């Protein structure tokens, strides 16, 4: 799915 | 196309942007680059004004990020009172 993300 | 160096001072909430991609978790099709996906209002990156959505992270401090796993770049950014970014756009 497309939602893998990390805020830094 | 255009390489740029941007230095950010980490804020109370970190750097104020989000990234996707990497060799382990491409964000586009067959694209392993690490891209900026969001710049948060009121965060350090937005206050600086230079970072743009979909910039490619070329390097963090002296560590290149062109063919690396996601968490590698995450660790570079998250660990670090001041971080030097080389980006491509």
């Amino acid at each position: 799915n497309p939602n893998p993300e990390t805020s830094v | 196309s255009q390489y740029l160096d941007i230095v950010l001072l980490r804020g109370s909430s970190g750097l104020g942007f989000s990234i996707a991609g990497g060799t382990d978790n491409p964000h586009f099709d067959n694209d392993t680059s690490i891209y900026i996906t969001k710049v948060i209002p009121g965060g350090a990156a937005e206050a600086d004004g230079r970072l743009k959505v979909y910039d490619t992270i070329v390097a963090v401090d002296d560590q290149l990020m062109e063919d690396v796993a996601h968490q590698v770049c995450v660790d570079a950014l998250k660990s670090g009172s001041e971080v030097k970014l080389r980006v491509k756009r």
